[PDB]
């Protein structure tokens, strides 16, 4: 098969700024009609692929003109002159010389704004949850900017591992921002033997870690 | 204007069999080649193979991955492309995508919604809706334990949208899904405002309308 | 080479005269 | 909803140039080629060439009596084949018909109405309407006296179809053509129903719409 | 090149009749991909070309079923098993596994029907034109069968020659019938040195010659 391998995987942009992605493959795209089968896609969130660039360099009908493609045998760029928040998800090269056809691993790209600190909110388990024999804590960290953080679950006062799962939405078209679930499951036993629950956040807009806690049963 | 459908995915037992449909409109489906993708939650593109025209033979081609267990069929009476696929895998699981290949632009172009295809022996099963109780309060709805794939969940029957975030579903390591709804509200509305999540899960036909009330 | 080609014969030689042919 | 529509058909003279134009719609014109073919007055069908989509190099094929004089080009962003003749001459007068050729059909399938080209040193001229008054009753216009050809006649702005009975054009000494156009009504419909003959001689822009009366 | 020969160019059916048109070719339409590149058209009068059959013997898309074609390397046969009359028209084969594309000649079918006499009109010229000096008299022959028609103009009972030009339509597509016209031109001198104007027909349809006449600005 032909590797085809995308550097970076990921893209952060200011809004205007241009952004280049490469594409690179492990054999020529070159074939002998002298056409070069090297295809470009955009598959913005929830959304099919679509096509932005074929054969190296040509737009597709309907395409913005701040998509241009360049290059030659098996090294290609994309470049986006003015990236907008339209332009938001993960971009794929494409070869066909050859079979199978196959794809770059994608990169993905998002809007670089400001920072913008998460709102944190906790909620207890339900107590029609809790008559079902399992207990979920849920942390929420709203609207925020960069997508990094971190969550940290501690149980009177014990870090908590490997029994929490994270969740992230895609960025927001409104404000470009992010929001995130952290849920901690236990048993209701498990959640009955203890006290003090808190999830600890750590974030570039947040000079200190903010914390949100509660007692069970208050 | 090109339309492509793709019909017929659904939760498959491993080793069992399913046909996919890609319905067409709007173009001489029999001149063009029709090919298939797939792509697996939460990673990149992946074809499958292709039909030609039987302007060239009519013949297909088919990803390493895929052999001997599919083929892809077209009934240019009808304008229909097919995937059957056979002894299906757990690793099968993706969104499965039908494209049109063009002949100026020859490669894949037009690409209908995708159906999604779940290879699992778990059973079908409705969620269990929880609620999250609360100058802006945040509220939610927990929706644990379905299976498959999707659930969607609406705030006072579509009318309330502003500030709602609806988290894509996380594998639990039972098998099982769980999501959940938040939308952050103004305190003022708590107590005399009602809110109600809407979760629907139509692979097990379940309608919850939940309403959530401050604590 | 050939069976890539989704709009193409894979067989070489599929037409005796190939400017007869619109579609090649 | 596949629609091809040529264009710029006309008096022409010898050893002059003309493009004519197809205009297509619902289909992706650039994916498929597109076809010229030739129908002399009374005669049969000739093939003048074809062009290939740009996927497939974009290149021309022509009939040896069009070499070194007519090209053959498309305008993929507009839906337009186009069918640039030069150095005309009287043998090319024929109504030129543009076809989308398929590719499991592999032939011609879909053509349009066919544009007229006139190659002649002759003058343009536009046509008098003459009325040709009345159980059953016919009446009917005469269009006497033009060139080139056609001239095209409807009835009551095109409410009335049934009953007519437009003729071939006659070309008289004159050098220029004659026609009429009748059709059949109730003998009951005179006085109470108007009957309007509406001819158009696109090369001469004539215009005449006369009323027939008893 | 490659000649398409059909044979026959022309034919008259009797309706219900089936219909049997040879084209020869003087090469091979087989190609390597093992398709033979014959395809048949219909061009109905007044209309474009249309496609029936694709590849010897396949029917495009609506093509009624009376319609099939047979035949192998260089002789084809296209068969119209119940002939109607909206069939009527020119059919031609064609090839295309060479340059150039090459047609037959094409076979005019016409299709046979009971005879119809012709209703006969008889036009004298209108008052706008006896003001550019010319007289156009016209006699409508209408909705006929068979197509032989014998039209002869009188003035004052003298039978006229090489003042009148004919012009006939095609066959119907509903009724299977022709129309035929008659034009008298005269100078507008000569047309008022006489008087009575006649157009007179001879048709299988009638027992004897129909005659239809008028008066120089009699009504």
């Amino acid at each position: 098969d032909i590797l085809m391998t995308q550097t970076p995987l990921s893209l952060s942009v200011t809004p205007g700024q241009p952004a280049s992605i490469s594409c690179k493959s492990s054999q020529s795209l070159l074939d002998n009609d002298g056409k070069t089968y090297l295809y470009w896609y955009l598959q913005k969130p929830g959304q099919s692929p679509q096509l932005l660039i074929y054969e190296v360099s040509n737009r597709f009908s309907g395409v913005p003109e701040r998509f241009s493609g360049s290059g030659s045998g098996t090294d290609f760029t994309l470049k986006i002159r003015r990236v907008e928040a339209e332009d938001v998800g993960v971009y794929y090269c494409m070869q066909r010389i050859d079979l199978p056809w196959t794809f770059g691993q994608g990169t993905k790209v998002e809007i670089k704004r400001t920072v913008a600190a998460p709102s944190v909110f906790i909620f207890p388990p339900s107590d029609e949850q809790l008559k079902s024999g399992t207990a979920s804590v849920v942390c929420l960290l709203n609207n925020f900017y960069p997508r990094e953080a971190k969550v940290q679950w501690k149980v009177d006062n014990a870090l908590q591992s490997g029994n929490s799962q994270e969740s992230v939405t895609e960025q927001d078209s409104k404000d470009s921002t992010y929001s995130l679930s952290s849920t901690l499951t236990l048993s209701k036993a498990d959640y009955e033997k203890h006290k003090v629950y808190a999830c600890e956040v750590t974030h570039q807009g947040l000079s200190s870690p903010v914390t949100k806690s509660f007692n069970r049963g208050e | 204007e090109v339309q492509l459908v793709e019909s017929g995915g659904g939760l498959v037992q491993p080793g069992r069999s399913l046909r996919l449909s890609c319905t067409t409109s709007g173009f001489t489906f029999g001149d063009y080649a029709m090919s298939w993708f797939r792509q697996a939650p939460g990673k990149g593109l992946e074809w499958v193979g292709f039909i030609r025209s039987k302007g060239f033979g009519g013949t297909a081609e088919y990803a390493a991955f895929v052999k001997g267990r599919f083929t892809i069929s077209r009934d240019d009476s009808r304008s229909i492309a097919y995937l059957q696929m056979t002894s299906l895998k757990p690793e099968d699981t993706a969104v499965y995508y039908c494209s049109r290949v063009g002949v100026v632009i020859a490669t894949a172009v037009y690409w209908g919604q995708g159906t999604l295809v779940t290879v699992s022996s778990a059973s079908t099963k409705g969620p269990s809706v929880f609620p999250l109780a609360p100058g802006t309060a945040a509220l939610g709805c927990l929706v644990k334990d379905y299976f498959p794939e999707p659930v969607t969940v609406s705030w006072n029957s579509g009318a309330l949208t502003s500030g709602v975030h609806t988290f894509p579903a996380v594998l639990q390591s039972s098998g099982l899904y769980s999501l959940s709804s938040v939308v952050t509200v103004p305190s003022s509305s708590l107590g005399t405002q009602t809110y109600i999540c809407n979760v629907n899960h139509k692979p097990s036909n379940t309608k919850v309308d939940k309403k959530v009330e401050p604590k | 080479n050939p069976n890539a080609n989704p709009n193409a014969n894979p067989n070489a030689n599929p037409n005796a005269n190939p400017n007869a042919n619109p579609n090649a």
